[PDB]
RNA sequence: UACAGGCGAGAGACCGAUAGCGAACAAGUACCGCGAGGGAAAGAUGAAAAGGACUUUGAAAAGAGAGUCAAAGAGUGCUUG
RNA sequence: GAAAGAUGGUGAACUAUGCCUGAGCGGGGCGAAGCCAGAGGAAACUCUGGUGGAGGCUCGAAGCGAUACUGACGUGCAAA
RNA sequence: GCAAAUAUUCAAAUGAGAACUUUGAAGGCCGAAGAGGAGAAAGGUUCCAUGUGAACGGCACUUGCACAUGGGUAAGCCGAUCCUAAGGGAAGGGGUAACCCCGGCAGAUAGCGCGAUCACGCGCAUCCCCGAAAGGGAAUCGGGUUAAGAUUUCCCGAGCCGGGAUGUGGCGGUUGACGGCGACGUUAGGAAGUCCGGAGACGCCGGCGGGGGCCUCGGGAAGAGUUAUCUUUUCUGCUUAACGGCCUGCCAACCCUGGAAACGGUUCAGCCGGAGGUAGGGUCCAGUGGCCGGAAGAGCACACGUCGCGCGGUGUCCGGUGCGCCCCCGGCGGCCCAUGAAAAUCCGGAGGACCGAGUACCGUUCACGCCCGGUCGUACUCAUAACCGCAUCAGGUCUCCAAGGUGAACAGCCUCUGGCCAAUGGAACAAUGUAGGCAAGGGAAGUCGGCAAAACGGAUCCGUAACUUCGGGAAAAGGAUUGGCUCUGAGGACUGACAGUCGACUCAGAACUGGUACGGACAAGGGGAAUCCGACUGUUUAAUUAAAACAAAGCAUUGCGAUGGUCCUCGCGGAUGCUGACGCAAU
RNA sequence: UCCCGUGAACCAUCGAGUCUUUGAACGCAAGUUGCGCCCGAGGCCAUCCGGCCGAGGGCACGCCUGCCUGGGCGUCACGC
C-alpha cells in the first residue's frame, strides 16, 4: 500500500538491489560455475510473502 | 458425546452480559455515621433508563459529611420519586417513599424495597421493576425483623437493614404481550446470549440427552436428580413433582 | 486580507519596520496601496489622484515602491 | 459537469469526512472539508442554550483562537447557567436563608 | 461458496514479520511468534521435529563471537 | 536539523529549507534551498556538479 | 566409565552422481503453505581458450567457406554417448 | 499396503456466534392512532368529508440470496 | 480445440516483415449504481524515458504490465504519531514440578501530583501500558510546474497553528474596566490550593423549511456549426479559494411593556397562552448568505502582431424558475419490555487566601513586532491483466463523485464529458448442436406432472363474491378508455370584490383527424374453486435436500432468597452478576 | 616505491583495535525507526554567576554484603 512501515519500505529496497543480471566479468573468472542469477524474482510470478 | 449448551454459558466467551451501555451499579450509599444516628438530605436529580433493566434509576445527588464536594449516587427509583425530590436517608428520616431507613424504623405492613440483608450490603432483595417486601414482625430482644420477598419466602433479616419505603417503579412490564420474534430480540440485545433456543429434542444425540430418535421424544424421565453430573443435569432437575399445578400445590 | 481605511493610519503602518514594500496598482474608477508588513497585506483604495499622488510622497524613501 | 474526489486518503463517508462544493477563480468545482457541528454550551438547569456565545467546535474556543468578549457573559455565573436560572438561585438563597431565622425565632 | 469464491476474500494478515526470528510467524492477534516462540524468554523448539531444529541451531547463522572462541582456548585467552 | 549544521560547516553556506525523502532503494536524499545570498550555480561550480 | 554435539586429527574388504547425508554445485537453497511445517533438481570441453579472425548469403538467429586443435565430427549444459 | 491409537504443537485471512466502532438500502400501492369541519341526537354517542402517515404491511431499484429450467458447461471461463 | 462481454473500415507513416504499432477520417459501444475520475486493503517498482537477440505476451507484433540500462515519491498545516472502545498484556499476591495460568485480590500497589528552590508544605480516593491510516482530534487556500512528483509536500501569492522568548504602544487601580431596565454588548478588564458546570458526545423513521453545487428558462457581448429552403437559429464558454473585516439575522431560544371570553395565535402535521397569549419593541444564534479586502496583477475566451516559456488588445454580463438531483443544516413529529460509547482536549464559573502605586509600580486572556517547528509514509494499479483464486482465469474483493431525453423512477432504451473497439484472422453457410423467433386447423390429446413457452401486464374511470381474528381477502373477479392536432375551463404570485405585470406546473372537457392506430420500442400481475402442512415475518444442510425441518410470539412445568441455583477451571479461581424472583438458570 | 627491504599479497597466523539495528534484551512500546525522563563535556547570549542548541552516556527486574533515608507503643529505657 501506500501506506508502510519503515522497516517493509526498508525490505523492499534490498529486494530490488536483488533483481539484477550478474556482470559479465564474473562469467571470466578462474574455475567459475556460476550461469545465470538463479534467484531472479518478478513481482507477478512469485510474491515475497511479507 | 460433545460439550452441550448448558456447559458452554459456564466459560463466558460469548455468553457474558452484554453491559456497554449500562449505567453503573444501583444500590444505596455506604452506611456511615450520618446514616446510623440521624438523616442525610439528598436530591433527585434525574429519572433515567437503565439498558437491561425494568426498573427506572434515580440519580440522587448527596453532599459529602466530611469533605469539600458532592457524592453522586444511583438508586433503583421507588414508584412516584421525581426529579427535585429531596429524599432523605438515615436513622431518623421520616417513613416516606424513596427514603432509605433501617427496619428497626418500619411498622408491620411497610412496604420495602431494595432490602439489605447483610447491614450495609446496599440492596439485595425486592429490586425489580414493581417488587416489594413487607414487614411482617419485629423481635426486639434479637435486633432482627421477619420480611415477605417477592417470592413468598419469610427471611428473618438484622434490624439495621436499610430498605426504602414504597415500591420499585416500572411496574407492569411483564403483563404486556410481546407477539414478536423481532421484540424478544431487542430484549436480549441488551441483556445476554441466551436468545433464540433450541429444543433439545430437535439436536442430535451428540449434542444433548434428549437428542435424536426417528420421532422427536425424549424417551427417558425428563426429571433427574439433583446429584447428576454436569453435563447430565438436563430438564426438570431435583422436580418434587411435574403436571399442571391445581388446588393446594397451586396456592 | 486587511484593508486600511484612512490615509493617516495607513502612513503610520507603512511607516513601520518591517514593512517590506509598497505595491501600487492603478485600477479602473480607483488606485490602490498595498504595504506588506510581516503578518499582513495592508491595503488603501485611493478615490482622488490629487490625493494619490500626495500619498506616494509621504511614503517614505527606502520602501520599495512598484508600480504593479 | 466534472465529478469531484476527494483530496485526502480518508475514503469513507464518515461524519469526520464532511465536504462541501466550492467553485474556485480557476473556473474549477472542488471539494473542501468543513468542520462537523457542535451544539454550543447549555444551563444544565434547565437544558437551554446559553445565549452570547457562538456555536463552535470545542478547541475553537481556545483562549488564542478567539476574542474573551466571545468566550464570556458579564453576569455571575455566566456562560455556565442562564438568567432565569441564577434569578431563581438568588431569591431560593435569599427567601431559605430568611426562613433560617424565623425557624430560629420559635427557639426559645 | 468455498473455494474459488472464498478464496477471493484473502485480505486481512493473521501473521506478519516477527522481530527476533525474522519469518513472517508473529501472529497478531495472539501477539506471538508461532516459530521461534517471542515473546516468551526461552525459544520455541520442539524434540518430535528434529529437522526443525537442524534449521536454526548454532552454526547455521554467522557465529559472530563463537567463532573465535577455538583461537581464542588455544593460547590459553591471552590478553595483551 | 543536522543536515542545515552539516551544510554550514561544509561549503559555508546557509539553508533555508531542507526537504528529505527516503528513496525507493533505500538511501535518503534531502532537497537543500539556499537562502537567497548564496547563488547554487556558485556552490555548484566550487566543488563540480555542472 | 560414557560420549550420533563442538573443535582438531587418523583410518576403511564402504558409496561412486537415481548410489552416498536431503544437499559433491550460491542446499536447508529455489519453490509451496496463513501457519506449525514441507522441500527439490542440478558434477565431467580441451594438455592449454588456442572458445572459431576474415570472406559470403541473410532483418536477425544462423548457414556455407575458412581458422585453432592430436582431435573438433571434443565448439561454452561441450569425455564416452 | 490400512481403517485406526497416542504425544506435542499450528490455525477464526474462509465459515459459526457474541462484543466494539464505521458505512449503506430508488420510485410506487394500502392507509392505523391523533386532529379539523359539517350533519344527526335528552344523552351516550353516531354519521359524512378531509387531514395525518403507523406497520418484523406490500410491488419493486441497488444490495443480499438462490426456486426452476432437473437449460448451458461438465479433460469448464470456473475443484460450483 | 482457439466461438460470452454488438465492430470494425479507408488512406498514409513506419518497418526486413503490418489484419494486430502510430496519425487522420468514418462507423459503433460503455451511457454515467460507467467499460469514466479517485481511494482503503493487498501488491512492490508494475510508474516514466531510452533501447532490445532469444524466451514470454496459448495467432502475430516494429510491440509490451516482458527483457536491459537509467530516472522518479520533497509536508509545522494530508496522515501516522495523541485519546480511549470491545478487548489484550501486566508488576506485588495466588496457583503450578515447571513451561505456564490468574487483575481485583488491595499491597508502604507501581508515579506520587501540585505550590514551591532560597524548603518545605499541601493533597494521594476506581490508579500502569497497549489497542482505530473509517470513532474522538492544533492549524491551508487559490494559481502554476514534470517524461514521470504535489488538488493542499515543489514554485508564486496569501494565511494559519503550537511552543519559546522578549520589546513598543495601549488598558486598570473607587486595587482588579465600562455600557444596557433587561436579554446582553464592547477584539484589554487581579487570582492560589479546593470545588462545580458545559462542549467533545452520539439511535432509527417521517414529513416541512434554509444554504451551497448542478440541471433547467429568457436576454447581451465572443467564437464556432447549418445555411439550394428555413432558423433574431443550434453548440461552447462568459470564473473568483482559504483568510480579515462590515452587514444581514433564517427556524428556534430569550428579554421589556401590557393584561387576554364574544377566547385568540398558529402548522403540511402539530401545538401555544394569567406558570402571562395576541400585540408593540429588542437580544442572541446559524450560515456553504451579501459587500469590501485577497483580486485581476489570477484563470479563461476571443482577436492581433513579433524568432527563443515574447509582447499588445477586447471582455469576463443581466434577470428569472422549482413536489427537480447531490451534500449539509434547522426545527417539529413518531418508535421502543431497544433509550441508541469513552477518553484525550478545550471553555466557563463559585470562592477569595495573597498582592500595589501615583519621580510610578503592580499588573494585564489587547495590538503590533522576534525566533523555531523533529521522525516515518507519500510513485503506481485498485482490477474482464498490477490483490486472492497454481494464469494476463467470464469467479471473488470495502468506498467517494454521477449530465440530457423518455418516464413515477439511480427501471429499460438513446445521447454529451471521459474511455474504448482489448477478446486470433480468412472462406463458406451441410447434418447435429447451443442461444433467439414465427407458425394454418385443433388446444394439454403430450407428459409422472402444463416442464418449457404463450397468455396477463402501465395509467384513468367503474365495479368487485365466499370467508374473516372485522385488520383483511382486493390490484379479487368483471368492464370501458389510451395517438396527433386545434381549442376551452379551473387551480396562483407580487405591486399599487380593482388595475397592472409575472409565472413554472397539474387536472378536467370538445371538435377535427388516421388503412382502428395509440402503456405503438422499452417496461410491465394470468385468473378462479378446493385439500394437506406450517399461523405469520425470520432461518437452514458453502459444492446434489429451502422444506411440512429450525426459530418464533403465546402456553406450561422445574430449580434457586446469595452460607443459593445452573455452569466453567489442574489448581487458584471464574461466568450468569454493573444481577437478585416483573430475576437468573433448566426443559 | 612495493623489491639487498619496516617489505607485495582474495598469503598464513594472532596478542592491538573497530564492531550499525536487534535479540535472554534492560527507560515504555512495537504491522510505530513511535512516546518519556536524567546527566552532560562543547558553543550563545544574559531576561542572574541563569537560561539556549548540545558530542556523547545513563534510567529493567529479582537478589546478596554494606550504606543512607524513613516508618510502627512491636519491646524497652528515660522523660516531659
Ligand atoms: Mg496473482
Ligand atoms: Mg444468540
Ligand atoms: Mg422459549
Ligand atoms: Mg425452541
Ligand atoms: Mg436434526
Ligand atoms: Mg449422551
Ligand atoms: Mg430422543
Ligand atoms: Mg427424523
Ligand atoms: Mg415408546
Ligand atoms: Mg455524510
Ligand atoms: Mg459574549
Ligand atoms: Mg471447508
Ligand atoms: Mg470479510
Ligand atoms: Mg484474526
Ligand atoms: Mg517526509
Ligand atoms: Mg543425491
Ligand atoms: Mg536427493
Ligand atoms: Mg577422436
Ligand atoms: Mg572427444
Ligand atoms: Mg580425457
Ligand atoms: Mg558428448
Ligand atoms: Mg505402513
Ligand atoms: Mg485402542
Ligand atoms: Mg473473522
Ligand atoms: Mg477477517
Ligand atoms: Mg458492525
Ligand atoms: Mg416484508
Ligand atoms: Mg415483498
Ligand atoms: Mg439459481
Ligand atoms: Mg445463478
Ligand atoms: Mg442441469
Ligand atoms: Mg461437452
Ligand atoms: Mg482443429
Ligand atoms: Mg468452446
Ligand atoms: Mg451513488
Ligand atoms: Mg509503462
Ligand atoms: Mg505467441
Ligand atoms: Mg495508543
Ligand atoms: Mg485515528
Ligand atoms: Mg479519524
Ligand atoms: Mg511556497
Ligand atoms: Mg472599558
Ligand atoms: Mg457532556
Ligand atoms: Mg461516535
Ligand atoms: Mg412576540
Ligand atoms: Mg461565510
Ligand atoms: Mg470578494
Ligand atoms: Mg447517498
Ligand atoms: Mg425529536
Ligand atoms: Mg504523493
Ligand atoms: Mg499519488
Ligand atoms: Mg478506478
Ligand atoms: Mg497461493
Ligand atoms: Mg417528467
Ligand atoms: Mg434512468
Ligand atoms: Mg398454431
Ligand atoms: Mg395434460
Ligand atoms: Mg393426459
Ligand atoms: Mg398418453
Ligand atoms: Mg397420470
Ligand atoms: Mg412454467
Ligand atoms: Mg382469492
Ligand atoms: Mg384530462
Ligand atoms: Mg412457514
Ligand atoms: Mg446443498
Ligand atoms: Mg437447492
Ligand atoms: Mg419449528
Ligand atoms: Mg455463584
Amino acid at each position: 500500500p501506500s501506506h508502510k512501515t519503515f522497516r517493509i519500505k526498508q525490505k523492499l529496497a534490498k529486494k530490488q538491489r536483488q533483481n539484477r543480471p550478474i556482470p559479465y566479468w564474473i562469467r571470466m573468472r578462474t574455475d567459475n560455475t556460476i550461469r545465470y542469477n538463479a534467484k531472479r524474482r518478478h513481482w507477478r510470478r512469485t510474491k515475497l510473502g511479507f | 458425546g460433545r460439550v452441550i449448551r448448558a456447559q458452554r454459558k459456564g466459560a463466558g466467551s460469548v455468553f457474558k452480559s452484554h453491559t456497554h451501555h449500562r449505567k453503573g451499579p444501583a444500590r444505596f450509599r455506604s452506611l456511615d455515621f450520618g446514616e446510623r444516628n440521624g438523616y442525610l438530605k439528598g436530591v433527585v436529580t434525574d429519572v433515567i433508563h437503565d439498558p437491561g433493566r425494568g426498573a427506572p434509576l434515580a440519580k440522587v445527588t448527596f453532599r459529602h459529611p466530611f469533605r469539600y464536594k458532592h457524592q453522586k449516587e444511583l438508586f433503583v427509583a421507588a414508584e412516584g420519586m421525581y426529579t427535585g425530590q429531596f429524599v432523605y436517608c438515615g436513622r431518623r428520616a421520616t417513613l416516606s417513599v424513596g427514603n432509605v431507613l433501617p427496619l428497626r424504623s418500619v411498622p408491620e405492613g411497610g412496604v420495602i424495597c431494595n432490602v439489605e440483608h447483610h447491614v450495609g450490603d446496599r440492596g439485595v432483595f425486592a429490586r425489580a421493576s414493581g417488587d416489594y417486601a413487607i414487614v411482617i414482625s419485629h423481635n426486639p430482644d434479637n435486633g432482627t425483623s421477619r420480611i415477605k420477598l417477592p417470592s413468598g419466602a419469610k427471611k428473618i433479616v438484622p434490624s439495621s437493614c436499610r430498605a426504602m419505603i414504597g415500591q420499585v417503579a416500572g411496574g407492569g412490564r411483564t403483563e404486556k404481550p410481546m407477539l414478536k420474534a423481532g421484540n424478544a430480540y431487542h430484549k436480549y440485545r441488551v441483556k445476554r446470549n441466551s436468545w433464540p433456543k433450541v429444543r433439545g429434542v430437535a439436536m442430535n444425540p451428540v449434542e444433548h440427552p434428549h437428542g435424536g430418535g426417528n420421532h422427536q421424544h425424549i424417551g427417558h424421565a425428563s426429571t433427574v436428580r439433583r446429584d447428576a453430573p454436569p453435563g447430565q443435569k438436563v430438564g426438570l432437575i431435583a422436580a418434587r413433582r411435574t403436571g399442571r399445578l391445581r388446588g393446594q400445590a397451586a396456592a | 486580507p486587511k484593508q486600511i481605511h484612512e490615509i493617516k493610519d495607513f502612513l503610520l503602518t507603512a511607516r513601520r519596520k518591517d514593512a517590506r514594500s509598497v505595491r501600487i496598482k492603478r485600477t479602473k474608477d480607483a488606485v490602490k496601496f498595498k504595504v506588506r508588513c510581516s503578518r499582513y497585506l495592508y491595503t488603501l483604495c485611493v478615490f482622488d489622484a490629487d490625493k494619490a499622488n500626495k500619498l506616494k510622497q509621504s511614503l517614505p524613501p527606502g520602501l520599495s515602491v512598484q508600480e504593479v | 459537469v466534472q465529478r469531484l474526489t476527494y483530496r485526502k486518503r480518508h475514503s469513507y463517508a464518515t461524519k469526520s469526512n464532511q465536504t462541501r462544493v466550492v467553485k474556485t477563480p480557476g473556473g474549477k468545482l472542488v471539494y473542501q472539508y468543513t468542520k462537523k457541528r457542535a451544539s454550543g454550551p447549555k444551563c444544565p438547569v434547565t437544558g437551554k442554550k446559553i445565549q452570547g456565545i457562538p456555536h463552535l467546535r470545542p478547541t475553537e474556543y481556545k483562549r488564542s483562537r478567539l476574542s474573551r468578549n466571545r468566550r464570556t457573559v458579564n453576569r455571575p455565573y455566566g456562560g455556565v447557567l442562564s438568567g432565569p436560572a441564577v434569578r431563581e438561585r438568588i431569591i431560593r438563597a435569599f427567601l431559605v436563608e430568611e426562613q433560617k431565622i424565623v425557624k430560629k425565632v420559635l427557639k426559645i | 461458496t468455498k473455494g474459488t469464491g472464498s478464496f477471493g476474500k484473502r485480505r486481512n494478515k493473521t501473521h506478519t514479520l516477527c522481530i527476533r526470528c525474522g519469518r513472517r510467524s508473529f501472529h497478531l492477534q495472539k501477539s506471538t511468534c508461532s516459530s521461534c516462540g517471542y515473546p516468551a524468554a526461552r525459544i520455541r523448539k520442539y524434540n518430535w521435529s528434529v529437522k526443525a531444529i537442524r534449521r536454526k541451531t548454532t552454526g547455521t547463522g554467522r557465529m559472530r563471537y563463537m567463532r573465535h572462541v577455538p583461537r581464542r582456548f588455544k593460547s590459553n585467552f591471552r590478553e595483551g | 536539523k543536522k543536515i542545515k549544521a552539516a551544510v554550514k560547516k561544509m561549503y559555508d553556506i546557509q539553508a533555508k529549507k531542507v526537504n528529505t525523502l527516503i528513496r525507493p532503494d533505500g538511501k535518503k536524499k534531502a532537497y537543500v534551498k539556499l537562502t537567497p545570498d548564496y547563488d547554487a550555480l556558485d556552490v555548484a561550480n566550487k566543488i563540480g556538479i555542472i
